């Protein structure tokens, strides 16, 4: 079965599945966990950075796409660089040409369409990385979840990566609570760290291990690492 | 590089306390032949923007088609197309400006002079000019071609500097502009007596007046004038 229908993205299995796409989705699960959640004034990204050795650094997992947009990655880092770079250009284009900031919902559509092209043609490969996009635009705070399949969804919160299910249930529970953390970033961030620690197991989030990013009403997308996140551990 | 054929003359405009006014006659000249009389050179875009165009008419019609498409395109996958994500006057302008400059840089311009008038979502007045060279500028009053020499001096007697805007009412403004149209009919050999006028008020919205006419002209003193110096009868 599968073995005969998973040699490339251009082949459908007898049940209508696309194994290469599914194998790509697998790379995400093997990726370190990252969380995203938003109130009505802010959007936050909390990501667990993973290290190779104890002599190595903890790979950055958050990328800023513009002053009002950014994302967190889970999976093949190179593919996030490509996709975020494309998102950076799209935001730049909107500004230069229309003097308009790119809608978070529009960015989602653009990512979906770029990912889709890599799942219908011979020769390419699907992207092997998941992305959580947060941003504040003309309609408020936003959070998006991007899957290599090309599926992008808008949510109040979510998590992707290994053991992500922990944080996801926590948020699906804490919903009514954090969705109202308006005008208080610190509270939103803490709620983010509390959701992410719901997916821990190995260790505990440390200073050079935790990575947080926030954006909102009067807050340009900014990234906090190390000492700067100490007050949240 | 080209040469205009069918052309539209002046486009005059100014801003008042609650919005902006813009006008243009209905003529499409062909050299010295006043060939076409039912030409509308004022292009409304949505209900907060009016684009006035002078210059080559064939290119104007092309700018028209571009503007219709912008509206269509903006609607695509945009649940807020008639709300928070509708086209702002500044978006319309930046787009056109971009095109005008690209076209001159390719040595194949859109032979026009454009004035984009409108009200931004936050109530601000918007008045900016762009032409075949891609040159752009803003001023409390703006006019193209002939109206730059004759209309601006009049309109500027009402709104000489920024601080005069809040002191200028729609009545005073529309009056200034209607008088300017008469003066242009007096001294511009490529003008028509019929014209269109449009108001974009942050409270009353967009008011588009068609089929106006220069009225209350002074010609009686013409009878007292005979010869060109010494002739008595």
């Amino acid at each position: 079965f599968r073995n005969n229908y998973d040699g490339d993205t251009v082949t459908f299995s007898p049940t209508g599945r696309l194994f290469q796409v599914e194998y790509a989705l697998e790379a995400i699960k093997q990726g370190s966990v990252t969380v995203g959640l938003r109130s009505n004034t802010h959007a936050v990204l909390v990501a667990l950075k993973r290290n190779a050795d104890e002599l190595s650094s903890y790979q950055k997992k958050i990328i800023k796409c513009d002053e009002h947009m950014g994302l967190s990655l889970a999976g093949l880092a190179p593919d996030a660089r490509v996709l975020s770079n494309y998102l950076r250009q799209q935001c730049n284009y909107s500004s230069l040409v229309f003097n308009r900031k790119l809608a978070v919902e529009r960015a989602g559509h653009l990512l979906c369409d770029k990912a889709q092209k890599n799942t219908q043609s011979y020769g390419g490969r699907p992207y092997g990385v998941g992305l959580l996009i947060i941003g504040y635009d003309k309609s408020g705070a936003h959070l998006l979840e991007f899957q290599p399949s090309g599926n992008v969804t808008e949510l109040y919160g979510t998590a992707i990566g290994a053991r992500s299910q922990g944080a996801k249930t926590y948020l699906e529970r804490t919903l009514d609570t954090f969705i109202k953390i308006d005008g208080n970033p610190d509270e939103l961030i803490k709620a983010g760290v509390e959701a992410i620690s719901q997916s821990l197991r190995d260790e505990s989030l440390t200073v050079d291990n935790l990575s947080i990013a926030i954006v909102g009403k009067d807050t340009p997308f900014t990234i906090y690492d190390g000492e700067a996140v100490a007050k949240y551990i | 590089t080209q040469q205009p054929i069918v052309t539209g003359t002046s486009v005059i405009s100014m801003k008042y306390d609650n919005g902006v006014i813009i006008a243009a006659d209905n003529l499409g000249s062909y050299g010295s032949l006043l060939r076409f009389n039912g030409v509308e050179r004022l292009i409304p875009v949505g209900d907060n923007t009016v684009v006035g165009i002078s210059g080559d008419i064939s290119d104007m019609q092309h700018i028209e088609r571009l503007l219709k498409d912008l509206v269509t395109e903006n609607a695509y996958d945009n649940p807020l197309a008639d709300a928070e994500e509708a086209l702002e006057p500044s978006y319309i302008f930046e787009y056109l400006a971009t095109v005008m400059y690209q076209r001159r840089s390719k040595m194949n311009p859109l032979w026009n002079a454009i004035i984009v008038a409108g009200v931004q979502s936050n109530g601000d007045q918007f008045l900016r000019y762009v032409n075949l060279l891609g040159v752009t500028y803003s001023s409390p009053t703006l006019a193209t071609g002939f109206g730059a020499h004759m209309a601006n001096p009049l309109l500027r007697k009402v709104v000489d500097r920024e601080s005069d805007i809040p002191k200028t009412t729609v009545q005073v403004a529309e009056e200034a502009i209607v008088n300017a149209m008469r003066v242009l009919y007096y001294r511009d050999a490529r003008s028509s007596r019929n014209f269109s006028l449009a108001i974009i008020d942050k409270n009353t919205g967009l008011t588009f007046k068609k089929n106006l006419q220069v009225e209350n002209m002074k010609w009686d003193f013409a009878k007292d004038i005979k010869g060109y110096g010494t002739q008595k009868i």
